[PDB]
């Protein structure tokens, strides 16, 4: 692995955590 | 064989409605997520719209958000979308494609037009081949579809037979804001009396359909 | 958005020569789970785009060995060894790393080949549509290369201007050539008002321009 040991397409936009 | 077959396209309004559909055969239709990407005009490719297996999540490109969503039926391995309040930039080719980011298999387009023009069947008329073609040489013939909208007509030579020498041109927009397109094919000066020349002018839009004769005139 | 440019936009190729085109994007294309999702299209005239790459360099299962993608970073490159006649058309790179998927401009991929001349033909008005109210002269150029050629449109030797189209074929799939059709539009007035219809062709195949015409009233 250099990287993840499966793929993981992005199909949907990042939406990253903000908050408590 | 995995089979995009895609349909529902055509002529609209500023603001109305239209619905793309696709059908798929050949692979587990519920195993992929889907993806509609449009083409403008002499354009480039831009995506549109990606769709989960089960239809839970869908996300669009912004330009078109709260104007298109997307649907799908997986018992009847259908994937549809509903382009609504549609603008004149939302004109083009629509594709419908399997699997994002992969785009593996791709329908065949269908083309979506915004306009406020309607719809009408084009006229067919000869062109008739030059009296004064050579012996033993080469003689043009062709049939001018004129004053048509929207796209697209097809034009086919003797329903299929006659394929190698055709060339059938892209539409021309008039400045009347309809289409024009010539359909042409080089034979044999030989076979002018002998074969006979039909050009088949379809026009699914307005329902036309015309089997035209071209003919040595005199 | 990731904006991929393309270069060169067109690409003219002798034909079995290699040819190389170019794909700079403005952000590195590894997404979190490592892996580049770089995708290179041809799209063929009134087709839908053909996958030929996947992930930076896998080949599909249809695609000829003369095409192979490569490259790093920021910049992707496909790669036609030995190009063919059946590979005119547009190619496309396109990037799925990071939201959204964009696509490149689209690069043009033209045969150079030796000079041919285009034949001529006119066609008059058909009389059925005479009898409607309007009539187009058709002038047709087959089979030249290069693209670029003239058509001047004369009515009894009256240069004629603003009152025709032009319409060019794609490049053929085959022997590499154009066909070029010209349409001179006429009132039926104007057109009965007039006797000999000529269009002249310049172009490089041809030594001294061509000229094709007919006189209205069977010729
Ligand atoms: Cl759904």
């Amino acid at each position: 692995a250099t990287g993840r040991t499966h793929s993981s397409p992005p199909r949907a936009p990042s939406s990253p955590g903000r908050s408590r | 064989q995995v089979q995009l077959v895609e349909s529902g396209g055509g002529l609209v309004k500023p603001g109305g409605s239209l619905r793309l559909s696709c059908v798929s055969s050949g692979f587990t239709f519920s195993n992929y997520w889907m993806s509609w990407v449009r083409q403008a005009p002499g354009g480039g490719l831009e995506w549109v719209a990606n769709i989960n297996q089960d239809g839970s999540e869908k996300y669009y490109v912004d330009s078109v958000k709260g104007r298109f969503t997307s649907s799908r039926d997986n018992t009847k391995n259908s994937l549809f979308l509903q382009l609504n309040s549609l603008r004149a930039e939302d004109t083009g080719i629509y594709y419908c494609t399997r699997d994002p980011p992969y785009f593996d298999n791709w329908g065949q387009g269908t083309l979506v037009t915004v306009s406020s023009a309607s719809t009408k069947g084009p006229s067919v008329f000869p062109l008739a081949p030059s009296s004064k073609s050579t012996s033993g040489g080469t003689a043009a013939l062709g049939c001018l579809v004129k004053d048509y909208f929207p796209e697209p007509v097809t034009v086919s030579w003797n329903s299929g037979a006659l394929t190698s020498g055709v060339h059938t041109f892209p539409a021309v927009l008039q400045s009347s804001g309809l289409y024009s397109l010539s359909s042409v094919v080089t034979v044999p000066s030989s076979s002018l009396g002998t074969q006979t020349y039909i050009c088949n002018v379809n026009h699914k839009p307005s329902n036309t359909k015309v089997d035209k004769k071209v003919e040595p005139k005199s | 958005d990731v904006v991929l440019t393309q270069s060169p936009l067109s690409l003219p190729v002798i034909l079995g020569q290699p040819a190389s085109i170019s794909c700079r994007s403005s952000q590195s294309l590894v997404y979190s789970d490592g892996r580049t999702y770089l995708n290179w299209f041809q799209q063929r005239p009134g087709q839908s785009p053909r996958r030929l790459i996947y992930k930076i360099s896998k080949r599909d299962s249809g695609v000829p060995e003369r095409f192979s993608g490569s490259g790093s970073g920021t910049d992707f490159t496909l790669e036609i060894s030995r190009v063919e006649a059946e590979d005119v058309g547009i190619y496309y790179c396109m990037q799925g790393s990071h939201w959204p998927v964009t696509f490149g401009q689209g690069t043009k991929v033209e045969i150079k080949r030796t000079v041919a001349a285009p034949s001529v033909f006119i066609f008059p008005p058909s009389d059925e549509q005479l009898k409607s109210g309007t009539a187009s002269v058709v002038c047709l150029l087959n089979n030249f290369y290069p693209r670029e050629a003239k058509v001047q449109w004369k009515v009894d030797n009256a240069l004629q201007s603003g009152n025709s189209q032009e319409s060019v074929t794609e490049q053929d799939s085959k022997d590499s050539t154009y066909s070029l059709s010209s349409t001179l539009t006429l009132s039926k007035a104007d057109y009965e008002k007039h006797k000999v219809y000529a269009c002249e062709v310049t172009h490089q195949g041809l030594s001294s321009p061509v000229t094709k015409s007919f006189n209205r009233g069977e010729c």
